[PDB]
């Protein structure tokens, strides 16, 4: 609900994408069990896809730990200092894949109501409206009833 | 700052008490007997009687009621009213009050300075009368 | 010596500080001391305190705040002690109030403090161009309808005498001085370094030489509040703000053969005793005349 | 308060408790050696003090009677070794009150000692340092006590010791109360150690700390303190002594 | 509406309030100083004061006598009225009585309590309020006005 | 139940490094199970907030309330514990930081009526808490001057923005 | 009449936290010139009045000792004495009360 949450204007992290675009995702930590069924999809993903994804994205580090865990989890972390938590719990390979790619393309910025779609610095080129702008001046700059 | 409640009479010794009282009452008699003589002081312009005129009023003290008779034989009751001290206080010109008639402020009987407020006693010391009720 | 008004200030103050930290540099290293309470109120009472640090004010805080609101002056032995004046040796302390039976000590000290204030108010109320040489604080008895302070002013300034405007300004700044609450602080100096503080004011140095003349040890008694420092006889009240109703009544010029000296007449009262309006006015009328007792 | 209402509440019935209360220690210090009133000036002369101590040790009959019962009950025992272990038990005891480790503090100090050194200090910060022992620890005397009930013998070895210590006591809000950590103050302690004999675990302990009569008044405390006169009721008049 | 009513209504009614005042007056005249409820005492004060001007009418006057008969319950007290109380009051017309207000009662009901007294009783002096002395800075400041009101006359 | 307040006086801090501001004293003290009501209590404990302790005892002393005495004793207790158990110079250097009442565990009784109806009655109990802080009483807050309000107003007109504008 | 709706804690607050319902600060509080205790300006000192009350009580007892009945009251004025005192001629011819305490500070001889 709008009045429930915070908000943020639309923004770039460190003015990203202007000079050169920099993938904002820093590291990923997968935790799964070699044994448990819950991790099943995320095991297969680790086999086949992870390798290639790593090659897809040099900028991100990937830490993959089998541990005795019952709920498969992946934790994104961002240059923004932001961290995001996720469950890969009981998902397909296709599913996981799509999700990691979601994490890949995010700001790291928080998901909150974004007040308006456009962030513009100095929208006002050629002027910014003020009351007088369309009013004709008179001779001597006199008032309505002022005399000289 | 816990500043305490204070009235006048608090710290006065047995000695200074009647001195304060006499001092005040005396300056009262002086103050009243001074303006006892209006016409020689600086009397304002006296104007003739215009037809649509309105005279100043008074402040009185209701004394009692008393029967009184008419040459015709009928009986009345009447009010004993006593001016005690009536002194006009300030004057507001016509346009500074009603925009119609100018207003004349008038005072009542005299009372103790000790029990009134600073602002007021200041106003009176700039006139020079004792305090009115 | 080419010197600014602010520089005078910085000098007197910094010297005062050097003196203070010299009294502190005796290396007492917290020696314990003891005081007994001879007061009518809380007998059998005892204060183990810090020698040459703790004050008779800081003694009142072991009793109650009541003492602290109430007490202007402290009698230790037979002597009046200012409230913030640190105690020297182990002694016996009594406390003193405006409403007590024989205030005369207190009353004097009040008149004193009162004068000192006005002196300060005067000094800094005059243009940088002119010269104000502050003189002294003549000590009158209380039945005298005012308190007094002596001031010499620049020779081109000699002709004028004030308007109730100027006086009312003095009074305004006086109350503005009351407002900010400034402690009264006491230091004891040898004449040698005391004279260096005053310097340029001649009459001051003279008074220092007299005072340190009648005392064997060349002892000068210095009082300070905020930026201002004066030498006076006797103790002062503890806080600026004890004064409530304050005035500069009149000024009256008087002239010796060798000097032209204006006397300031003023009148004031403490919060505790505060006078009603009419009364206040009458005292303010008697405060107008010249009141002379220098001897 | 010492009070009992015998009017109602009767008398707590006299019990034989099935277990006799087992005390590791006896509180009392039997015989207190009172050091010479000139021990400050004889402490700057090495072979004056050391000579008087060793002399009064060899010469005393009680001392060597007690060291005889200790030696005959407890083999491998020596009086020339002891002031070493004793000076150690100290530096362990106080180092314990620093860290506030009370588990070791029981192993070291005696039943009578613990309540005191722990009690009033337990909410504050204690930081204490051991720098110099100016005069090495001196064994003053030994006392045995025979309980004919238990056959239990309690040896108590007295160690008079000169020391250099830096003590800083902070109050529970973080502010300093007693003394600096920067002054390695000179202290003269008269100390008492105790051991239980019949005990198979034979621990050697700190029993008590005694201060001689003329001992120097301690460091001035920081905060001012008020000693109140007697509280008066309304009808009671005050009276002042000369 | 109470306008110009001179008596507070106490006890069970008119007569009750009178016998109430009977006891209070009895006690006053025996013990010479009593503490009681502020209103009751303030009220009583009038009666206490006029009883003494009946006493001043001498042992012989009949009106005065049966008056004191009724108003003093212990008959023993009637002599003390005429012989003791009335003669030691001669010079002073109305100044018989001191009534002061005492701190509120320390019972749970906490009433407003006063103490009432015959001047020149023999009892410990009530700790009355004193005016400030004439050494006070203020009064002292007035003595100047005083002496300069003497010096210009 | 809950006893928490009392145990706030067991908290032992790390010593102060030199040069830092000396931290003021703090004392938590409270009485439990008072025969007073919670509310009537409230007013008393509201009366004394902010005052210097002697001021507090001044007011407390002369009031007619039952609770007056009791709060009073707690304040004396608090004072003396403050200087004795903790380290404080100057026992009049205190002020009241926090003063309040909680409700205690209530007894339950019958209140008869007539026609044999009965209300259920509560015998009331209550707790009083106070935290005392050594120092000069924190200065009471003056109403904003006109100069404040105007400043606000302007600050606001100058917070304004055209909205939905980009 | 029966209340139609439970009131809010807000409304209840604004009723009973109202300034008119609050306990006001009494500013006439002072200290006793004698015992340094406290009293309101217009009222006797409780403590001093207590010394008084006690003494009065004792006196009344000792004058219940000199009186041998419920109804017996003297026809003369009475005066009280303390350790080491004597009736003056002015004060002789009166009933006397002999008490053990030394004459107190506040009480005068008269
Ligand atoms: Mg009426
Ligand atoms: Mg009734
Ligand atoms: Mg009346
Ligand atoms: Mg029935
Ligand atoms: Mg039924
Ligand atoms: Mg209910
Ligand atoms: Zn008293």
């Amino acid at each position: 609900t709008a009045r429930g949450t915070a908000s943020r204007f639309l923004t770039s992290v460190l003015h990203n994408g202007l000079g050169r675009y920099v993938q904002q995702l820093q590291r990923l930590s997968f935790s799964l069990s070699r044994d448990a069924p819950s991790s099943r999809g995320a095991r297969e993903f680790v086999e086949r896809e992870v390798t290639d994804f790593a090659r897809r994205n040099p900028g991100v580090v990937i830490y993959v730990n089998p541990r005795p865990c019952c709920v498969p989890r992946v934790v994104a972390e961002y240059l923004n200092g932001a961290v995001r938590e996720e469950s890969i719990h009981c998902k397909s390979v296709e599913e996981i894949a799509a999700l990691v790619q979601k994490l890949a393309d995010q700001s790291g910025l928080d998901v909150i109501r974004i007040r308006k779609p456009f962030h513009t610095d100095s929208p006002s080129i050629q002027g910014q409206w003020h009351p007088f702008t369309n009013k004709p001046t008179t001779l001597g700059g006199l008032r309505p009833r002022e005399v000289q | 700052h816990g500043k305490s409640v204070t009235w006048w009479d608090e710290h006065l010794s047995e000695e200074n008490v009647p001195f304060v009282k006499q001092l005040v009452s005396d300056e009262n008699k002086a103050q009243l007997a001074s303006k006892l003589c209006p016409l020689k002081d600086e009397p304002w312009p006296i104007h003739p009687w215009e037809p649509g005129s309105s005279r100043v009023g008074l402040i009185a003290l209701k004394l009692g009621m008393m029967p009184l008779w008419t040459k015709d034989g009928q009986k009345h009751v009447v009010t004993l009213l006593q001016v005690q001290d009536c002194h006009v206080l300030k004057y507001t010109p016509k346009e500074n009050h009603n925009g119609r008639m100018a207003a004349l402020t008038v005072g009542g009987k005299t009372v103790s300075h000790f029990h009134k407020s600073a602002s007021i006693l200041e106003f009176y010391q700039e006139l020079g009368l004792p305090p009115k009720q | 010596s080419q010197l600014s008004p602010t520089e005078l200030i910085e000098m007197q103050n910094d010297l005062f500080n050097k003196e203070k930290n010299r009294q502190l540099s005796l290396t007492p290293r917290t020696e314990k001391i003891e005081v007994k309470h001879v007061g009518k109120t809380d007998p059998g009472t005892v204060f183990v305190m810090n020698k040459n640090i703790s004050t008779p004010y800081s003694c009142a805080m072991h009793l109650s705040e009541w003492y602290c609101r109430k007490s202007i002056l402290a009698l230790v032995d037979g002597q009046p002690w200012d409230m913030y004046k640190p105690l020297t040796k182990s002694c016996e302390i009594k406390f003193l109030t405006f409403k007590d039976d024989d205030p005369g000590e207190v009353n004097k000290a009040y008149w004193r403090s009162c004068a000192m204030m006005m002196g300060c108010v005067i000094e800094r109320a005059f243009k940088d161009e002119y010269v104000v040489s502050l003189v002294r604080a003549p000590e009158v008895p209380v039945i005298a309808g005012a308190f007094c302070y002596d001031v010499v002013l620049d020779k081109r300034l000699d002709e004028w005498m004030p308007t109730k405007e100027n006086l009312h300004s003095f009074t305004k700044d006086a109350r503005a001085l009351i407002y900010k609450d400034l402690p009264f602080e006491t230091l004891e100096v040898e004449a040698k370094v005391a004279l260096e503080i005053f310097q340029h004011n001649k009459y001051k140095l003279d008074f220092i030489e007299e005072k340190a003349s009648q005392n064997p040890e060349r002892i000068v008694k210095l009082h300070r509040f905020g930026d201002f420092i004066d030498v006076s006889e006797g103790p002062l009240i503890p806080r600026t703000s004890i004064c409530f109703q304050y005035e500069v009544s009149a000024v009256h010029n008087l002239q010796t053969q060798s000097s032209l000296v204006r006397r300031f007449q003023g009148l004031s009262l403490p919060v505790h005793l505060r006078a009603h309006f009419t009364i206040w006015n009458k005292l303010l009328e008697r405060s107008r005349k010249m009141v002379t007792e220098d001897k | 308060f010492v009070e009992h209402a015998r009017k109602a509440g009767l008398v707590i019935p006299h019990e034989r408790l099935e277990r006799p209360i087992h005390l590791a220690c006896t509180a009392g210090i039997f015989d207190a050696y009172v050091p010479p009133e000139g021990d400050a000036r004889i402490s700057s002369l090495s072979k004056e003090g050391l000579a008087q101590r060793a002399e009064r040790l060899k010469k005393n009959v009680a001392s060597q009677l007690s060291i005889r019962k200790i030696r005959e009950s407890d083999p491998n025992f020596k009086i020339k070794d002891f002031p070493e272990k004793a000076k150690d038990i100290f530096i362990e005891a106080h180092l314990c009150l620093n860290n506030s480790d009370h588990d070791r503090l029981h192993t070291l100090v005696t039943e009578n000692c613990f309540p005191d050194m722990v009690w009033d200090i337990r909410y504050k910060t204690v930081r204490w340092s051991f720098v110099e022992s100016l005069e090495p620890p001196q064994v003053v005397q030994v006392r045995c006590s025979s309980l004919m009930n238990q056959g239990n013998i309690y040896g108590q070895v007295t160690v008079r010791m000169h020391t250099r210590q830096t003590l800083a006591i902070y109050d529970r809000f973080g502010r300093l109360m007693y003394g600096q950590e920067d002054v390695p103050r000179d202290v003269l302690e008269y100390v008492v150690f105790e051991k239980h004999l019949v005990d198979p675990y034979g621990s050697w302990r700190m029993h008590g700390k005694i201060i001689p009569p003329w001992a120097p008044p301690k460091q001035p405390i920081l905060k001012t303190v008020m000693i109140p006169g007697p509280q008066l009721k309304p009808w009671e008049e005050f009276e002042e002594p000369q | 509406i109470s306008h110009g009513r001179v008596f507070r209504r106490l006890g069970l009614g008119p007569e009750s309030r009178i016998h109430l005042l009977q006891n209070l007056l009895t006690g006053l005249v025996r013990h010479e100083r009593i503490e009681a409820s502020w209103a009751r005492v303030d009220e009583l004060r009038g009666y206490a004061e006029k009883l003494i001007d009946y006493g001043k009418l001498g042992d012989t006057n009949e009106r005065a006598m049966r008056m004191a008969d009724f108003w003093l319950t212990e008959k023993d007290l009637i002599p003390k009225l005429f012989q003791v109380l009335a003669p030691r009051f001669q010079g002073q017309n109305g100044g018989y009585t001191r009534m002061l207000q005492i701190p509120n009662r320390n019972e749970q009901d906490r009433a407003k309590m006063a103490v009432i007294e015959y001047k020149g009783n023999c009892l410990p002096p009530l700790p009355l309020p004193r005016r400030d002395s004439n050494l006070t800075l203020l009064n002292q400041l007035l003595q100047g006005l005083r002496q300069d009101q003497e010096a210009s006359s | 139940i809950s006893r928490k307040w009392e145990k706030k006086n067991k908290i032992v801090y790390p010593p102060q490094l030199p040069g830092e501001p000396r931290r003021p004293a703090e004392i938590y003290h409270c009485r439990r199970q008072i025969k007073y009501s919670k509310d009537k209590m409230w007013y008393l404990a509201k009366l004394i907030r902010g005052m210097s302790i002697d001021q507090a005892l001044a007011q407390l002393e002369f009031s007619d309330k039952k609770g007056a005495q009791i709060i009073k004793e707690v304040l004396l207790e608090a004072q003396d514990m403050a200087v004795r158990d903790h380290n404080v110079e100057f026992r009049s250097n205190l002020y009241v930081a926090e003063s309040t009442s909680g409700r205690g565990q209530y007894l339950k009784r019958i209140r008869y009526h007539g026609r044999g109806r009965f209300g259920i009655m509560e015998k009331v109990f209550c707790h009083y808490f106070v935290k005392l802080v050594e120092g000069p009483p924190p200065p009471r807050e003056a109403p904003k001057t006109a100069v404040a309000h105007a400043r606000e107003y302007i600050q606001e007109l100058r917070n304004r923005t055209i909205t939905h504008a980009l | 009449a029966a209340p139609k709706n439970r009131r809010s804690i807000e409304v209840n607050r604004c009723r009973r936290r109202n300034p008119q319902k609050l306990i006001k600060v009494k500013n006439n509080i002072d200290v006793c010139p004698e015992c340094g205790h406290l009293k309101q300006k217009h009222i006797l000192c409780g403590y001093c009045y207590e010394k008084v009350r006690k003494e009065t009580a004792e006196i009344r007892r000792q004058m219940g000792k000199q009186e041998g009945g419920p109804f017996r009251a003297p026809t003369t004025e009475t005066v009280v004495l303390y350790s080491g005192e004597t009736p003056s001629e002015q004060d002789q011819g009166k009933r006397i009360i002999e008490r053990e305490r030394k004459r107190p500070s506040w009480f005068t001889q008269n």
